[PDB]
Parts: structure tokens; C-alpha cells; sequence
């Protein structure tokens, strides 16, 4: 019924179709994280320690798993109108810099830096693109952090805060504030990681994460969970 | 885009040989390929045919089971394996590339032929075999096909090529009616099924060759015998 | 200082600019669709013939 | 703080003079003539391979070829006629939020979250399609792209901004600054010397090519504006706002003539079209749907439904022979 | 299992 | 008696249609509303479809009962009796398939990702539908129409020793139908739900662990319908082949009920392996 061309196109969409596929099984193999968090948060650091214009793409392989780290500081735009972009993400990682809460944003209205990293957390868990999307919060800055709360109390960032002043319970406080801002804690999960200088412990922490992500996935799809 | 014959040269009949094409600046994987004999003092013969993937393989009447066609798209080589040449195995071979898809242009480039020496269907009409013509006037030719070339589909499967004294033949028309890329606006193309002509109005000295006509409606791949220009 | 200069001067000239009644371009809109009627494929269900896509 | 009192004063003027231009609403103009009546559009063709999100689509001017776009990072310029795949083109970038075809279909233009909008010749002698020029300037990401002709191409971005750009040189010679917000879509003339703008801000501007200048302002929608399109004579032009009502902008009247929302439908607007005629309307919806509006009578004159997730993208033929509608359900589909 | 057999 | 074959011509049509009507249900379902497009759909389809064919080998059976003989020929009998151990190795196959496949998809997450696709699930598929062809064919080239007592028998046939062959084919059935299915199903199932204790959406809150309990159970119910199901038919065709045992009325009961609790896995697959599937109540909670 077709032509000698048409057959020869019809060959050629064949073609291209069986490349669509590899690619597609390619793509879908590989893991996606999305890094959001302020620029002082230690998105750069944690970025090197894994590693060992736009949206900045990370690649690296660990434990025979491939991930795409997606960076979006760069985009001051609304987050609205781009943020559904990642629906289908993995996992999101969210960093935060514990030496913030003495530090107040450089912008001349006075607010805690650590408020406006609860508001950004607060706003990106309890997205609608994001209601069972994991993540994986990274607390960096712990020595400075270890520091800073002998020198200063803890109290300054919000007085309701009425606890010892120690490091170990001052972080576990911080992340207790944090964890309590997910509003769907059945079926949101957030993984929370002091950060240190050893960059295997940070690879270890998100891999164990995702494992438990793609387990929860698998179980979906089984049709048990 | 370049594409380099070898494996030419005398052979006894009955023997064997193996052509090879290098293909170099154009994506090869990604064209179908075609062989194309022409006889020392005849017109142009399509021999076998191998699509991009090495999923179709044709072959001309006159070599089925003797010839084979191979490429190899890593080395970005075309191969033309025969065995048992007969007399009329003796000519010129062209290696041409043809990329099909909607709008695309086959049989745009030529190799430079290699040959070979042995030494102990759509009928299509070329009417008329040289017209002596000088630079200034209009020029036609015409071409004839036992059968329809217009495709239910709306296509017309002629192609018009043009081979100057010592060159390969080039693409001048793609059905019938579609200026190949470089070629100038001189050469037009019209008829309809069955009746096709080609038009050189303000005629230039390297005009001058032999003029054929392909149909591609189905795969015989037949040409025309070629009508020959002369000052 | 600048902002204001460079808005108020756009606005200004985004003021002064010729407007034609609204019920002309009503009417406008409405001979333009009237005219090209016909040719519209998507108003009417063409005949399968001359439609293009048909199934194979 | 006289500005504020003086810009209020401007604004205030333009509304009169809005206002007393005002005397018969498009509504009852066109009361007299005649519903279209039910259209029903059949499904006569579904594009598959995608295997993503599909996030744009534009057709070809010789109404057959079309190119879609989606975060799978593939570019596909399909046969529409025969559901061939023509091309299959690897994107850089698989954040895509734009894809555009060349008037002379020399040409592919795609953008997204990397803020580069990449060129890519179709009609290489090498046989395959390479990118062409990547043209950068934009802080935010691109949004939309129109091609001129194969040497001039307007984009924009979510850096509030458009720009035109020289392929040729890869520079941009005309900035347009003006919006607020992030600037969503662009709709180019038929005559191509000026075309408009919808943001973010829930306002839409008219910009002069060569000028580089907003020439008028329009000011109707609640929240946002996602998608616009020109009217097809080139004296008007409908836009889409995430408010979930569609509006009609009459740019030598300086106002809105009519509005298209209905109560059962709440979801935004991701997609707005004419009909060649320009008596039909087509806006995709969020709830899965495109409406097809009566453009005069502003009444649903009929519905497209198919698509399992949202519809992202939707463009008529320029013969206006066909509609396509790609959605996030990774699939195209040619309505007749 | 066990009705034919 | 007329309560005899009241009670075992009731069982075996009941349990005929409650099978049929589910796994058509399920079949038909698959095709309509789901689409096989995951590897769980295509082992969910494949095991609705054996199921089905094998209960569909009951009615003969009764019939052969009731009547007390066969009346449909050498033909049928060859597509009844190899149907009847074609579907039930096709079944307990995909059953253990199913098994394996979720233990991968829980303790093999990342290699999950590879082996988990339609495309290897179908290759599985034809692979079972292969291995039970080693059963199916010498059952279809050994039955027979032998005449007993003035009314025809279409049991299988052995050569020479007839004994030897026979037994064998026995424990051929016993072992690769009831004892390698069973291990597959529990160690899979067990290492699954050890794996899953692990997990963190599953422990912690009360209903983290109130998912994590009703997995349990529904693998529970799961391993257990199939012991009790297929248990008892094994077990007293061991104890027929050592030893004999008087024509009891209580012994042909017994027999016609533990023929048909066995075919009644074929009837609680469909609820046990897709309407306690949430994909599969996702479907119908939109209608
Ligand atoms: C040697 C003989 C018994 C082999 C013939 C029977 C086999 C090959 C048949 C039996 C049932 C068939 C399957 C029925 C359903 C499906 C799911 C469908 O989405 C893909 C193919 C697949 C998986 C079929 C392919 C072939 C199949 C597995
Ligand atoms: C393991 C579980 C799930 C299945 C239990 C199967 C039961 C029902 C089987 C196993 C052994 C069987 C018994 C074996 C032998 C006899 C002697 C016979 O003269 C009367 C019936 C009787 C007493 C059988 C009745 C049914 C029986 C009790
Ligand atoms: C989804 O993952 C898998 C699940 C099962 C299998 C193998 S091959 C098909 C049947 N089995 S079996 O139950 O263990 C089995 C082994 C031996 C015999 Cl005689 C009969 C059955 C393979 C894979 Br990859």
C-alpha cells in the first residue's frame, strides 16, 4: 500500500522509536534529587563531598545507582510558575546552615536567617507538587553551630525556647522544629543529617534515602502498599 | 560529504571481488545506500540497495543471489560483495547516498565510481538521444514511463540527474518538480504521470552532459537510457 | 527618581494615542469571522475526502 | 511623593478615556447572529514516544509538519499525516518549557530552565540536525520563542524581560522591559512588526518590534497569564490567566471586549488558540479538558476531551484544517 | 489434581 | 445416593462458577480499566487466565461423576485431562513468580530497577507458560478411553511397569507443584517482610506499623490459602498410592471435596492477588 519512501520513512520512524525507548530505559534507571536551600546553606560544599546559568546539573554514581543533582539557586524567578517541573523528583535535598540563627539576613528588614530557611522549608513540604516527595534535610555548619551556641544562647532566634544550652540538645531541638513542619507525616518521610567533614558519611545518608524511596516505590507499584 | 570507491580493477569471469566505499563528513549510519553501474558506453543501471539499520536489502534481477550488500557503520564503510562475474559485470560503480523522510532529497550525492573490468518493471523512454544546443536558449527533455508515477499519495517519483564528461552524476530534480540544494534555478522540473519533461532556460557551457531520468515509485529502480547534450 | 521619570513618561506616552468605539471593533471582529466562514475547516465537519487525516 | 499622586492621576485619565470609548458591549453585538452550535471534534491521529511530560508543541506553516517538546530532553518534529517521526533531536537541557518552528521550516527553537534558546538547523548537508546557536542574555528561564524569519527570533523569559535576538551574531539588538512579573508567553503579528506579551503581573503589553517599546497596556485578569494568542486579522487577541476565565483584548479599543469563564470550571488556563476564522476559541484547561468557545457569543460551543493529565500545549494549522493538543500524559493528539 | 487420571 | 452426588456435584459446579466469574472478572478488567502496561498487571492477567481454564476442566469431571462415565471421546478427554495439568503448574508458577518478583522489588530495590520491566515480565510469562509444557505434553500423549465395568475411564496410561511411570509422575507433581512452589512462596514472602521491618515509613507511627501489619497479613493469608488449599489433595493421593482404602461414602467425599479445595486457589487468587491490590481499588473507587 505505501511507496518505496513511504516504506523507507515508515523504516526511519522505526528507527527513531527504538532510540526513544533505550533513552527512556536509560533515563528511567536513574535517580533524581532536587538541591534547594540558601546560598549560604552549604549547597556548594555537600555538592564537592558527593562530587569526590540557569539549573545546574550534578552527575555521580554510588553503589551502582546514577544521580542527577539539580541546583535551581540560580533562578530568582517565581517558583510557582517552574517548580512542577520537578513533580516526578526522587527526593529533595534541603540544606540549612545551623550558624544562622545568630546571623540576620543582609537585607535591611532584621529577620533570622534560620526563620526564613523554616518559611522556605515550610512552603517547598507542604508544596502540592510535593506531598509524598521525601526529604533529605542536611544541618552543615555543626562546628561553627557548636561554637556559636556556647557563645551565644539559643534563645535569640525565638525565646520560647526554654532548654539547656548544649549543643547536642539545641541541634536535636532545631531538628525536632524543622521535622514539625511537615503536615503529612504518614506519608512524607524527612531524613535528617548533621553534616561533617567526611564526605563518605554524606553519600552513605542519601543513598540510604533513596534505597528506602525506590522501596517505597517498588512496594506502588507491586500493589502491596 | 565525501564518498571513495575502491576494489576496481580486471577479473577473470567467474570469480570474485569485493567493492568498498569510504564514506567521511555526513552522518553514514543515518542514509540508506544504493550501487549504481554504469557500462563503458551505456547508460546508468541501479544494482542493490541496503536501508539505514540494514533493515531492507533490494537487489537488481540481474544480481539477486550473486551480489551482496554489507556496511559497516562503525567504520562508516558500504561493502558490494560479487561472485561469478559475467561479462556484464564490466562498469563503472557509484556508490550514492539517500536519506528518506518526509521532504528529504535521495540520491543527492555520488561517490566517485570505481571500475571494474571482466575480460575472457518500469520502462523508462528517453525519446530523444542528443540535441545539439549554444548558450542563451531554452533546452528540453523528456521522459517517458510505462506506468503512472503519481502516487495516490500525491508524489511523483522522478528524479532527474545530470553527469557532466568525467564526473559522477548529480541530483538535479527530486520529484519532478523539487530543485536539489545547489543546484541553480535554471533546471525546472513539470509533466505529469506517465509524461515528464526538464527545462534549462538560459543555458551555460558546463550544462553540457548526459541527462537522465529514475523513477522511484517502486523498487525495480529503473533509468532512463540519457539524452546527451553537445555544443 | 528615575523609576518615576521613566514610568510617568511611558504612561504619558501610552496616554495620548487614537481609540476607535468599542462597537467598531465589535462589529470589525464579527465581518472578519462572517467573511471567512466558509474557509474554516473546524466550523464545519469537512467531507471525509478532502480531510487529510483520515484513518489508515 | 508626587509621583504616586501623578501616576495615579495618568491612570485614572486612561480609564475615563477607556470608559467613554466605551458604549455597547461586544455581548449583545452579537446576540443577533447565530450559535455555531454543538462542534464535535474527532480524535483522527495520537503521537506517541514521548515517554514525558509534553510541555509545547508548534506546527509547521505548511500545516503537516509540527514539533513538540517535553522533559523527557527530546525535540520531535512528527509527520502528522502518516504519525511519522521526521526527527528525533537530543536536547542539552531537559528542563524545556518552549519549543518553536521556523516560517521557512529551515529551523528549530527550544528554551527552558537553562535560560539559552538553541537554534537548530534541519537541513544540515550532513544528513542530521545540529544545534545551530545558542543564544544567551536571559537571567531567568525562557518561556516562549517565535521565529521572525531564520535570522530574527523574539523570546521570553522569567526575568520579567523579552528580547530580540540576531541568530546570525547570537546578540540581542532589542530589549522590551516593562513587565513586573515573569513574562509567561508571546504572541507574534501576522505582519510580524509587533506582537504582545502576557506576565505574571496579570497584564498584558503590546510591543513594537523595531521601536522596542510598549505601545499599550492591557489590565483585565486576577492572578496570572499563561497563554496568549493574536486574533487572527491581527486586531486582537485573547489570553489565558491561571483565574480560569479566558479574555478578549481589542487593541485599537484599548480594552477588554469579552470574557469566556464558566462556573463549573476553576482551573487555570495553560493554552489559548483561534480557529482560522476566528469564530472558535480553543483554551486548554487544567481539569484535563480543552473548551472550544463560540469567540462572539463567548458559550462553550464544544469540548475535547482525551487527555488523562493536564493539556500543556495547543496550536491550529495555519490552513486551520486540524487542532493538536499535547498534554502531561506524554501523548499528542490531532483533533478534526 | 486427582479427577481424569 | 442422591445426597452424595448432591453434595459432590454441588461443590464441584459451585466452585465453577465463583472461578470463572472472578477470574473473567479480573481477566476482563485487566483489559479495560488497568491495562497490562506493569509486570504485575501481566502476572496478575496470566494467573486469572489459568485459573479460569482450569476451573473450566471441572465441569467434565462432575459430569464423569454423575453419570458415571465418560461420554465425550478420546479427543476431549486429551484436552480435558491436559488442561486440567497444564493450568495448575501454569498457576502455582506464576504464583511463585509473583513471589519472587516482590521479594526483588523490596530486598533488591536497585537491581529492581533493572530486572523490573514489562518487557522481561512477558519473557517470564512465556517462560512459565513453557516449563509447564514439560507436564503437559506426555499427559496429552498418554491419556486414554479404557472401558471399565461397561462404561468407559479416561484416566492416563503408563507403559510396562505402569507402576514406575506413574508414581513418578506423582512425585513430579508433588514436588514441583506443592513443595518448590511452597518454599519459594515462604522464603521470599519471609525475607520480604524482614526486609520491611526495616524500612521507615513503615515503622515509627501508629499507622506506619498499621501498613506495615496489614502487608503482614495479606502475605499471611496469602502463604496460608495456599497450604490449606493444595495440602490435603497431595497428602491423600500419597496415602492412596501406598496403601488401599475401603469405597466408603466418607471416602468419596473426602475425595471430591479435597479435588475441589484444590481447584479453589484458582477461585480465591482473584480476590487474594488483585482486589487487594490498591492499584486495583484505585480503579474502583472512580465508578
Ligand atoms: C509451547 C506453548 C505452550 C507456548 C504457547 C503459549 C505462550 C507463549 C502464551 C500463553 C499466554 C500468552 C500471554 C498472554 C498474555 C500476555 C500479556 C500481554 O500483555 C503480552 C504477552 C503475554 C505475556 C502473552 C504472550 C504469549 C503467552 C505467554
Ligand atoms: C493439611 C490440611 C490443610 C489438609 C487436611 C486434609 C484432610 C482433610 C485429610 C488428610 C488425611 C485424610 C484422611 C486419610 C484417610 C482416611 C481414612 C478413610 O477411610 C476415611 C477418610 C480419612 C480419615 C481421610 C479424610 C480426609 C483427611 C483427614
Ligand atoms: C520475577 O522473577 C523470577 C521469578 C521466577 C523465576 C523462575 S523462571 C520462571 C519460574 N521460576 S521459579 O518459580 O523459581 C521455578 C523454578 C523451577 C521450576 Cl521446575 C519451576 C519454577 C525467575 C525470575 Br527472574
Amino acid at each position: 500500500t505505501l511507496s518505496a519512501e513511504d516504506k523507507a520513512a515508515v523504516e526511519r520512524s522505526k528507527m527513531i522509536d527504538r532510540n526513544l525507548r533505550e533513552d527512556g530505559e536509560k533515563a528511567a534507571r536513574e535517580v533524581k534529587l532536587l538541591l534547594l536551600g540558601a546560598g549560604e546553606s552549604g549547597k556548594s560544599t555537600i555538592v564537592k563531598q558527593m562530587k569526590i546559568t540557569g539549573i545546574v546539573e550534578t552527575h555521580f554514581t554510588f553503589k551502582d545507582l546514577h544521580f542527577k543533582m539539580f541546583d535551581v539557586g540560580a533562578q530568582r524567578s517565581e517558583r510557582k510558575k517552574w517548580i512542577h517541573c520537578f513533580e516526578g523528583v526522587t527526593a529533595i535535598i534541603f540544606c540549612v546552615a545551623l550558624s544562622d540563627y545568630d546571623l540576620v539576613l543582609a537585607e535591611d528588614e532584621e529577620m533570622n536567617r534560620m526563620h526564613e530557611s523554616m518559611k522556605l522549608f515550610d512552603s517547598i513540604c507542604n508544596n502540592k507538587w510535593f506531598t509524598d516527595t521525601s526529604i533529605i534535610l542536611f544541618l552543615n555548619k555543626k562546628d561553627l553551630f557548636e561554637e556559636k551556641i556556647k557563645k551565644s544562647p539559643l534563645t535569640i532566634c525565638y525565646p520560647e525556647y526554654a532548654g539547656s544550652n548544649t549543643y547536642e540538645e539545641a541541634a536535636a531541638y532545631i531538628q525536632c522544629q524543622f521535622e514539625d513542619l511537615n503536615k503529612r507525616k504518614d506519608t512524607k518521610e524527612i531524613y535528617t543529617h548533621f553534616t561533617c567533614s567526611t564526605d563518605t558519611k554524606n553519600v552513605q545518608f542519601v543513598f540510604d534515602a533513596v534505597t528506602d524511596v525506590i522501596i517505597k516505590n517498588n512496594l506502588k507499584d507491586c500493589g502491596l502498599f | 560529504v565525501q564518498l571513495v570507491e575502491s576494489g576496481g580493477g580486471l577479473v577473470q569471469p567467474g570469480g570474485s571481488r569485493k567493492l568498498s566505499c569510504s564514506a567521511s563528513g555526513f552522518a553514514f549510519s543515518s542514509f540508506g545506500m544504493h550501487w549504481v553501474r554504469q557500462a563503458p558506453e551505456k547508460g546508468l543501471e541501479w544494482v542493490a540497495y541496503i536501508s539505514s539499520g540494514s533493515g531492507t536489502i533490494y537487489y537488481a534481477d540481474t544480481v539477486k543471489g550473486r551480489f551482496t550488500i554489507s556496511r559497516d557503520d562503525p567504520k562508516n564503510t558500504l561493502f558490494l560483495q560479487m561472485t561469478s562475474l559475467r561479462s556484464e559485470d564490466t562498469a563503472m560503480y557509484y556508490c550514492v547516498r539517500s536519506i528518506y523522510y518526509y521532504g528529504s532529497s535521495p540520491f543527492d550525492f555520488w561517490g566517485q565510481g570505481t571500475t571494474l573490468t571482466v575480460s575472457a518493471d518500469i520502462v523508462m523512454t528517453q525519446a530523444t538521444s542528443s540535441v545539439p544546443v549554444t548558450p542563451g536558449e531554452s533546452v528540453s527533455i523528456s521522459c517517458r514511463s510505462s506506468k503512472s508515477l503519481l502516487h495516490s499519495n500525491g508524489n511523483t517519483y522522478l528524479y532527474w540527474f545530470l553527469q557532466r564528461p568525467g564526473q559522477s552524476p548529480q541530483l538535479l530534480i527530486y520529484r519532478m518538480s523539487n530543485l536539489a540544494s545547489g543546484v541553480p534555478d535554471r533546471f525546472s522540473g513539470s509533466g505529469s504521470g506517465t509524461a515528464f519533461t526538464l527545462t534549462i532556460s538560459r543555458l551555460e557551457a558546463e550544462d553540457v552532459g548526459v541527462y537522465y531520468c529514475m523513477q522511484h515509485l517502486e523498487y525495480p529502480l529503473t533509468f532512463g537510457a540519457g539524452t546527451k547534450l553537445e555544443l | 527618581i528615575a523609576q518615576a521619570r521613566k514610568l510617568v513618561e511611558q504612561l504619558k506616552m501610552e496616554a495620548n494615542i487614537d481609540r476607535i468605539k468599542v462597537s467598531k471593533a465589535a462589529a470589525d471582529l464579527m465581518a472578519y469571522c462572517e467573511a471567512h466562514a466558509k474557509e474554516d475547516p473546524l466550523l464545519t465537519p469537512v467531507p471525509a475526502s478532502e480531510n487529510p487525516f483520515r484513518e489508515k | 511623593d508626587q509621583l504616586r499622586q501623578e501616576a495615579e492621576q495618568l491612570k485614572n485619565q486612561i480609564r475615563d478615556a477607556r470608559k467613554a470609548c466605551a458604549d455597547a458591549t461586544l455581548s449583545q453585538i452579537t446576540n443577533n447572529i447565530d450559535p455555531v452550535g454543538r462542534i464535535q471534534m474527532r480524535t483522527r491521529r495520537t503521537l506517541r514516544g514521548h515517554l514525558a511530560k509534553i510541555y509545547a508543541m508548534h506546527w509547521g506553516t505548511d500545516s503537516r509538519l509540527l514539533v513538540s517538546a517535553s522533559q523527557d530532553g527530546k525535540l520531535i518534529i512528527w509527520d502528522s499525516y502518516t504519525t511519522n517521526k521526521v526527527h528525533a533531536i537530543p536536547l542539552r537541557s531537559s528542563w524545556v518549557m518552549t519549543c518553536a518552528y521556523a516560517p521557512s521550516g529551515n529551523y528549530v527553537a527550544c528554551g527552558g530552565l537553562d535560560n539559552i534558546c538553541s537554534i537548530y538547523n534541519l537541513k544540515t548537508r550532513e544528513g542530521n540536525v545540529r544545534v545551530s546557536r545558542e543564544l544567551a542574555g536571559h537571567t531567568g528561564y525562557l518561556s516562549c520563542c517565535r521565529f521572525l524569519d531564520d535570522n530574527q527570533i523574539v523570546t521570553s523569559s522569567g526575568d520579567t524581560t523579552c528580547a530580540l535576538w540576531d541568530i546570525e551574531t547570537g546578540q540581542q539588538t532589542t530589549t522590551f522591559t516593562g513587565h513586573t512579573g515573569d513574562v509567561m508567553s508571546l504572541s507574534l503579528a501576522p505582519d510580524t512588526r509587533l506582537f504582545v506579551s502576557g506576565a505574571c503581573d496579570a497584564s498584558a503589553k503590546l510591543w513594537d518590534v523595531r521601536e522596542g517599546m510598549c505601545r499599550q497596556t492591557f489590565t483585565g485578569h486576577e492572578s496570572d497569564i499563561n497563554a496568549i494568542c493574536f486574533f487572527p486579522n491581527g486586531n486582537a487577541f485573547a489570553t489565558g490567566s491561571d483565574d480560569a476565565t479566558c479574555r478578549l483584548f481589542d487593541l485599537r479599543a484599548d480594552q477588554e471586549l469579552m470574557t469566556y469563564s464558566h462556573d463549573n470550571i476553576i482551573c487555570g488556563i495553560t493554552s489559548v488558540s483561534f480557529s482560522k476564522s476566528g469564530r472558535l476559541l480553543l483554551a486548554g484547561y487544567d481539569d484535563f479538558n480543552c473548551n472550544v468557545w463560540d469567540a462572539l457569543k463567548a458559550d462553550r460551543a464544544g469540548v475535547l476531551a482525551g487527555h488523562d493529565n493536564r493539556v500543556s500545549c495547543l496550536g491550529v494549522t495555519d490552513d486551520g484544517m486540524a487542532v493538536a493538543t499535547g498534554s502531561w500524559d506524554s501523548f499528542l493528539k490531532i483533533w478534526n | 489434581y486427582x479427577g481424569f487420571x | 445416593s442422591m445426597i452424595t452426588a448432591i453434595t459432590i456435584m454441588a461443590l464441584y459446579s459451585i466452585v465453577c462458577v465463583v472461578g470463572l466469574f472472578g477470574n473473567f472478572l479480573v481477566m476482563y478488567v485487566i483489559v479495560r480499566y488497568t491495562k497490562m502496561k506493569t509486570a504485575t498487571n501481566i502476572y496478575i492477567f496470566n494467573l486469572a487466565l489459568a485459573d479460569a481454564l482450569a476451573t473450566s476442566t471441572l465441569p467434565f469431571q462432575s459430569v464423569n461423576y454423575l453419570m458415571g462415565t465418560w461420554p465425550f471421546g478420546t479427543i476431549l478427554c486429551k484436552i480435558v485431562i491436559s488442561i486440567d495439568y497444564y493450568n495448575m503448574f501454569t498457576s502455582i508458577f506464576t504464583l511463585c513468580t509473583m513471589s519472587v518478583d516482590r521479594y526483588i522489588a523490596v530486598c533488591h530495590p536497585v537491581k529492581a530497577l533493572d530486572f523490573r520491566t514489562p518487557r522481561n515480565a512477558k519473557i517470564i510469562n512465556v517462560c512459565n507458560w513453557i516449563l509447564s509444557s514439560a507436564i503437559g505434553l506426555p499427559v496429552m500423549f498418554m491419556a486414554t478411553t479404557k472401558y471399565r465395568q461397561g462404561s468407559i475411564d479416561c484416566t492416563l496410561t503408563f507403559s510396562h511397569p505402569t507402576w514406575y511411570w506413574e508414581n513418578l509422575l506423582k512425585i513430579c507433581v508433588f514436588i514441583f507443584a506443592f513443595i518448590m512452589p511452597v518454599l519459594i512462596i515462604t522464603v521470599c514472602y519471609g525475607l520480604m517482610i524482614l526486609r520491611l521491618k526495616s524500612v521507615r515509613m513503615l515503622s515509627g507511627s501508629k499507622e506506619k506499623d498499621r501498613n506495615l501489619r496489614r502487608i503482614t497479613r495479606m502475605v499471611l493469608v496469602v502463604v496460608a490459602v495456599f497450604i490449606v488449599c493444595w495440602t490435603p489433595i497431595h497428602i491423600y493421593v500419597i496415602i492412596k498410592a501406598l496403601v488401599t482404602i475401603p469405597e466408603t461414602t466418607f471416602q468419596t467425599v473426602s475425595w471430591h471435596f479435597c479435588i475441589a479445595l484444590g481447584y479453589t486457589n484458582s477461585c480465591l487468587n482473584p480476590v487474594l492477588y488483585a482486589f487487594l491490590d490498591e492499584n486495583f481499588k484505585r480503579c474502583f473507587r472512580e465508578f
